[PDB]
């Protein structure tokens, strides 16, 4: 089964910086990437699916990028919204699997 | 119309049908294969075309027995109606060139 | 002749946009792509967009933030990009260049310098650099011009309009008080001057001026 | 010249059109994907070459939608004009044959 | 996408000395490797494509092999002339990538 690694666990950055989460592959999947916010006591929410194609109501603020084994998330200008979980999901084979997750602090 | 060209309408007709039922059944049989990946439906229309046109590839295919047995559905479906598309050509030019001899 | 033309510098405030352009010339295809590489000062080329004008398709860096837009006009052969809210992370030297179709960029423009920034422009004081009148001369003799309170960057110079290359060193720019200065080196035979004239030629996009000075003995 | 020949001629003159056309078509279709290879014009035009014939060694093929649409019309086109020149060598031979029987 | 890591970054020769700069992409590009020079103030000029194709009006005294992963551009005798930076990039698979460039000392 396909391994999603994101490093690091936790990233700190300051009001209105662009950040950059890390989600590498086991082995290849293509563009088959997708992301997800989790905000403290609240369900996943999709933000990015095939690596790079945005999603109606998600600030534009949001983009993707990567193919192969290694994804990006990134945010540019983060503000205090923003400050949640971010899992990655691939579905390239079976069966689907999650990243461990990373915590966006300010 | 005569026979060859509705056999050729309907040979196509049914494999769309084909096609899409291919396509739906495969993703059915191949997810719970740890490493398939013939599991979108997206994907796996674009597989239903490659294989009954018999390219292949080899960017998807199935790894299941029951994934397997629609793979060769479709091949068959595919090389039949190609098949008999050019056997109605064939009976086109036939029945052209008995006409241009004066029979 | 030249195949891409670009314009050699464009002055942004922070927050404003520029339109670059790329005017191509020489065999065109219907395959022909035009890239942009960005380069900051001291840095690599970093691929920003391609176009391809037979259709006008654009594609872009997915893994850069989107500050550009990409368009064509077949009929001048040029080729655009629209740089929007600029700040000064945007400013570097941009290229264009042209591939066709077949995955190398067999030729560059000579790239243009985008500064961002709120200072206003201003054309260099070009000034002569001869010899003290007890300076010993050798079997050559080092002359050079000085130029300097010119914004933004760049400058371009060249000796005798470009017949002088060998024996010429033109150093970086320091910037100072929101003015940039530099001064140019050239060595000739000391025989040969001032026989054979020496004059600097200095160019300032920015500023749409190009002026010329004579380098005479001191009276 | 009849009928079937000059079938024959055309479909080869129509294939030989929508391998350039399926080349062109497929890298605008495939750049601006990430991970792409069928990006540049020669490749591409092996590709629809390998792709018409039905071989599909699988060194080459589109991962986009619009990729996948080109490919489908250049394997019909292929597998049809090949298809047209079986019927037309069968009725050459049909027509030989009833000659062969003094009809 | 395709990294193209080229180490090391400076390159120390003596005078007509033969020097070769290396380029190693994250994952197999065929020969679908170019090479360009730069020199001081001066735009990006084309010096082998496809690994190890010639370009009319480059000095012979340049050449490229390689194929796969790793890649090399090789200057037999080095000159002043050649003092620059040197980047390779490729076209194997969108979107283009360029190395982060070499600098040759003399
Ligand atoms: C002629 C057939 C061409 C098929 C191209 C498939 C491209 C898939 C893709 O890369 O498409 C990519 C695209 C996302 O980028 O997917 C999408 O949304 C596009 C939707 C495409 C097709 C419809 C879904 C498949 C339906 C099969 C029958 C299922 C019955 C249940
Ligand atoms: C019968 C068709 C054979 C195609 C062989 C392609 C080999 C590509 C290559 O490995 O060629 C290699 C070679 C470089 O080594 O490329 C070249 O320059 C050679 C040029 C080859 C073909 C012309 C370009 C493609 C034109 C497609 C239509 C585009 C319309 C716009
Ligand atoms: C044509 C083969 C039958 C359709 C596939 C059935 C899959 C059942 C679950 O494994
Ligand atoms: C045969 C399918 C239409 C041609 C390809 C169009 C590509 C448009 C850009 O994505
Ligand atoms: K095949
Ligand atoms: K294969
Ligand atoms: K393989
Ligand atoms: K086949």
């Amino acid at each position: 089964d396909i391994l999603l690694t994101q490093s690091p666990a936790i990233l700190s950055v300051s009001p209105g910086e662009r950040v950059s989460f890390s989600c590498r592959a086991s082995q290849s999947i293509g563009t088959d990437i997708h992301w997800y916010q989790q905000r403290t006591n609240g369900s996943p929410r999709l933000l990015i699916k095939y690596a790079s194609e945005s999603i109606s109501g998600i600030p534009s603020r949001f983009s993707g990028s990567g193919s192969g084994t290694d994804f990006t998330l990134s945010i540019n200008s983060v503000e205090s919204e923003d400050i949640a979980n971010y899992y990655c999901q691939q579905s390239n084979r079976w069966p689907f699997t999650f990243g461990s997750g990373t915590k966006l602090e300010i | 119309s005569a026979l060859h060209w509705r056999a050729a309408g309907a040979a196509t007709v049914l494999l769309v049908i084909v096609l899409l039922a291919g396509s739906y059944l495969a993703v059915l049989a191949e997810r719970g294969a740890p490493g398939a990946q013939l599991i979108t439906y997206p994907r796996a229309l674009w597989w239903s075309v490659e294989t009954a046109t018999t390219v292949g590839y080899g960017d998807l295919y199935p790894v299941t027995l029951w994934g397997r047995c629609v793979a060769v559905v479709v091949m068959v479906a595919g090389i039949t109606s190609f098949g008999l598309v050019t056997a109605a050509l064939a009976t086109w030019f036939v029945g052209r060139e008995q006409e241009r001899r004066g029979h | 002749q030249v195949q891409l033309q670009q314009p050699g510098a464009e002055l942004v405030k922070p927050g404003a946009s520029v339109k670059l352009s790329c005017k191509a010339s020489g065999y065109t295809f219907t395959s022909d792509w035009i890239h942009w590489v960005k380069q900051r000062p001291g840095h690599g080329l970093e691929w920003i967009g391609e176009i391809i004008p037979s259709y006008g398709r654009a594609n872009y860096n997915e893994k850069i933030q989107k500050k550009a837009t990409l368009t064509a006009d077949k009929s001048s052969s040029t080729a655009f990009m629209q740089l929007s809210s600029l700040t000064s992370e945007d400013s570097a030297v941009y290229y264009c260049a042209r591939e066709r179709g077949d995955g190398y960029f067999a030729v560059w423009g000579a790239g243009t310098t985008v500064t961002v920034s709120s200072a206003k422009t201003t054309p260099p004081s070009v000034y002569p650099l001869a010899p003290g009148s007890a300076a010993q001369t050798n079997s050559m003799v080092t002359l050079g011009c000085l130029v300097k309170g010119y914004f933004p960057e760049p400058v371009t110079v060249t000796w005798n309009s470009g017949s002088l290359s060998s024996g010429v060193h033109t150093f970086p720019a320091v910037l100072q008080s929101d003015l940039y200065t530099l001064s140019s080196s050239v060595t000739v035979p000391s025989s040969s001057w001032p026989s054979e004239t020496v004059t600097c030629n200095v160019a300032h996009p920015a500023s749409s001026t190009k002026v010329d000075k004579k380098i005479v003995p001191r009276d």
